[PDB]
RNA sequence: CCAGGA
């Protein structure tokens, strides 16, 4: 409902995009596997 | 007060510090185009000139040796023994 | 000829000037690169 | 090779033994001041301020940025920037005095504020020399 | 025949095994040194890079290009640019090589020493040809490109010696041994129980007589007879590593005689 | 303690040390760059005048 | 990353031998020690060059631009 | 550190190539130096007097 | 402060 600020996410955590990313996905994302 | 020459009791020998300071001072003066009291036998370095002047005791300087009370004994470089 | 800046992802050349809008044409991404000097660089092979 | 020193095969060093790459990213941004009084990314000349770096500005392009390829060498200005006062003060970023190398990647992007943001990567190769630790 | 003598044991494009008898160790060594260091070769020395979209650095690639062996047969009819009269380089003093490569293939596109092309006039002399010893005929793998990965550059190869850079080293390892039975007592064998059992017998032991324990130490004995193996990289043929080595050392000595002459 | 008993000073130089079997006990190997930075103020005198003019 | 041209210790060209080595392993199933030796890499200085190489370039190629 | 008068000694310059300060090995002990990555300080006298102090 | 070097 109401926005109560912004929380910094940890890389590879549930909330991070990279958690569910394949090797091939990461290379596309310019991220090192 | 200044101790008379006949009552002087400090070493008749020149201290390492005295000699280092005389050589330093002469070399400095020699380097500031002061008159040289010796034949420079081709010499050009003011310290090597200073060494030469002290070697022949042709340095016109006097060491005022202060005593802890404030008094002093004056000693000529000509008169100080250079066993160093 | 002339490619002032390049795109980071899609790699499409851009050639823009001062106050043109720091963004790419098609993709969003405000990243953008610079493209090598035309003043060819020489190196000793040692 | 006495007291923790070592001898290296200078022949091997030539063949690539222990050679390393070194990169460094210089960064800058255009600061906005309330009443739209921004900074400028440009190649400045004398033009009233005269308070500008003593290094070659000549390696810069119109956007106040060196093109990636150019050999930077001492205090050559890597980023050109200016700020006026109620005019070109100099806000230029030179190569770290000690360093030298080749411009690797120049990145021209936007800040969260929508402001001009720059990162300049400079590359060099460091070949094993004398006081080099192993 | 005359003074020091040779007796070749094995030959190939890449190796010379031989025996050097009636020589001073000092001479055997001085020759060994020269072969490694003072024989001239042609090698890439300047690399002008027009385009590089590769995963590798301009200078990383540049470095490799120097280590690529080039035909240095007729190296002797090429001038050192330093001694040459132009402004930088020319034909009389250099070989210009070109390299244009691009990832047309969806698969990884390879860049080889074969992909180098001579652009300078050779004056019809055996020089600057990338040495290909490779079975498949590719030579040295310089780079790997993917898709839009382009590599466009220009190489200036120059005459030089291994003292300036190890790239101008025409020889790989030079094997060198003498007295396979330690008859000369030139080494004190480190051991635990028996130095004879503990230390492996040399190949060359077969080419010399074992000492036979019931004999006194030959002090008068001196070091002659050297078992060597000269390995070539490509630039110059194995034989010419030996010959040119002998010749360089000879020229090096002549300079001294001449220096004395001018004095 | 920090500005008076100790002081940061000019005509100072610092680098990695390494040993040498070919230096004499009392000498110190000084890198060319370090020598080219550090300076000695020498007074122009009949003795050095020509030499000094050359270094100038 | 990317096979060294020439062994550091002796400078025997090792630049050509890479694919050939990798082939003598997949296609010929051969053990590392025989493949190296087949390729004429006899001195351990030369052996270590190929045997201990990590061709990182192949990962580097996996990124788009 | 400099917990010794021998931790600061007067040496003869020897301008050499390469970026390191080279020292004679036997002078290692007074300084308490090694070549595992140690750095050393160099101070230059500016007067004929000061030089004499060092040398003498 | 934080991180490191002898
Ligand atoms: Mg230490
Ligand atoms: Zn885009
Ligand atoms: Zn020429
Ligand atoms: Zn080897």
């Amino acid at each position: 409902k109401v926005f109560i600020g912004r929380l910094p996410i940890m890389l590879r955590s549930k909330n991070c995009y990279l958690s569910e990313a394949t090797e091939s996905d990461l290379y596309k994302l310019k991220e090192c596997p | 007060k200044a101790i008379p020459k006949d009552q002087r009791a400090t070493t008749p020998y020149m201290t390492k510090y005295e000699r280092a300071r005389i050589l330093g001072t002469r070399a400095l003066q020699i380097s500031m185009n002061a008159p040289v009291f010796v034949d420079l036998e081709g010499e050009t370095d003011p310290l090597r000139i200073a060494m030469k002047e002290l070697a022949e005791k042709k340095i016109p300087l006097v060491i005022r040796r202060y005593l802890p009370d404030g008094s002093f004994e004056d000693w000529s470089v000509e008169e100080l023994i250079v066993d160093l | 000829a002339t490619l002032k800046y390049i795109c980071a992802e899609c790699s499409s050349k851009l050639s823009l000037s001062r106050t043109d809008a720091v963004r790419c044409k098609d993709c969003g991404h405000r990243i953008l690169l610079k493209a090598r000097t035309k003043r060819l660089v020489q190196f000793e092979a040692r | 090779n006495q007291e923790d020193s070592m001898i290296m095969n200078q022949s091997s060093i030539d063949r690539g033994l222990f050679r390393s790459l070194f990169f460094r990213s210089y960064m800058d941004q255009e600061k906005k001041y309330g009443m739209s009084i921004t900074e400028t990314f440009e190649k400045p000349q004398r033009t009233n301020t005269l308070r500008m770096k003593h290094g070659t500005y000549d390696k810069l392009d119109d956007d106040g940025l060196i093109a990636p390829g150019v050999r930077v060498s001492g205090e050559d200005v890597i980023i050109g920037k200016t700020t006026p006062i109620s005019s070109k003060r100099d806000a230029s970023t030179p190569l770290r005095s000690t360093e030298n190398g080749i411009v690797d990647q120049v990145l021209v992007t936007t800040n969260q504020d929508g402001l001009k943001f720059v990162k300049v990567r400079v590359r060099t190769t460091k070949i094993p020399q004398i006081g080099d630790k192993f | 025949e005359e003074g020091p003598q040779v007796k070749i044991r094995e030959a190939s494009k890449d190796n010379v095994d031989f025996i050097l008898s009636n020589v001073d160790l000092a001479m055997a060594n001085s020759l060994r040194r020269v072969m490694i260091a003072e024989i001239p070769t042609l090698a890439i020395d300047s690399v002008e890079v027009e385009t590089n979209t590769t995963v590798l650095a301009d200078e990383f690639i540049a470095h490799r290009l120097g280590l690529i062996p080039l035909q240095s047969m007729d190296i002797e009819q090429l001038e050192y640019s330093r001694d040459c009269f132009c402004e930088d380089h020319c034909d009389k003093c250099s070989v210009v090589l070109t390299l244009q490569a691009f990832g047309e293939s969806e698969s990884t596109t390879n860049v080889y020493s074969k992909d180098l092309v001579i652009v300078s006039n050779l004056m019809g002399r055996n020089i600057g040809h990338p040495i290909i010893q490779d079975k498949e005929g590719n030579g040295v793998l310089i780079c790997k490109l993917r898709k839009g990965q382009e590599l466009k550059l220009t190489c200036v190869a120059k005459k030089g010696i291994a003292k300036e850079h190890a790239k101008w080293g025409p020889a790989a390892a030079i094997e060198f041994e003498y007295d396979p039975w330690n008859k000369l007592k030139h080494t004190d064998y480190w051991y635990e129980q028996d130095s004879a059992k503990e230390w492996p017998q040399s190949k060359n032991c077969e080419y010399e007589d074992p000492p036979n324990e019931g004999d006194p130490f030959d002090y008068k004995a001196q070091a002659d007879t050297f078992y060597m193996n000269v390995e070539s990289v490509g630039s110059i043929p194995v034989d010419q590593v030996v010959v040119r080595g002998i010749d360089t050392l000879q020229k090096k000595v002549a300079s001294i005689l001449l220096a004395l002459t001018q004095m | 303690r920090g500005n008076l008993m100790g002081k940061r000073v000019d005509f100072s130089a610092r680098t990695v040390i390494s040993g040498d079997p070919n230096l004499e006990l009392d000498q110190v190997g000084v890198p060319k760059s370090i020598a080219k930075t550090l300076t000695y103020p020498e007074v122009v005198t009949p003795y050095n005048i020509d030499r000094l003019t050359q270094l100038v | 990353m990317i096979v060294p041209v020439r062994c550091f210790s002796c400078g025997k060209v090792v630049g050509d031998k890479w694919e050939s080595y990798l082939n003598l392993l997949q296609e010929d199933e051969l053990d590392e020690g025989t493949a190296l030796s087949r390729l004429g890499l006899k001195r351990y200085c030369c052996r270590r060059m190929i045997l201990t190489h990590v061709d990182l370039i192949e990962k580097f190629l996996r990124y788009n631009p | 550190p400099s917990l010794h008068k021998m931790s600061m000694m007067a040496h003869r310059v020897k301008v050499i190539p390469y970026s390191t300060f080279r020292l004679n090995l036997s002078v290692t002990s007074p300084y308490n130096a090694d070549f595992d990555g140690d750095e050393m300080n160099l101070h230059v006298p500016q007067s004929e007097e000061t030089r004499a102090e060092l040398s003498q």
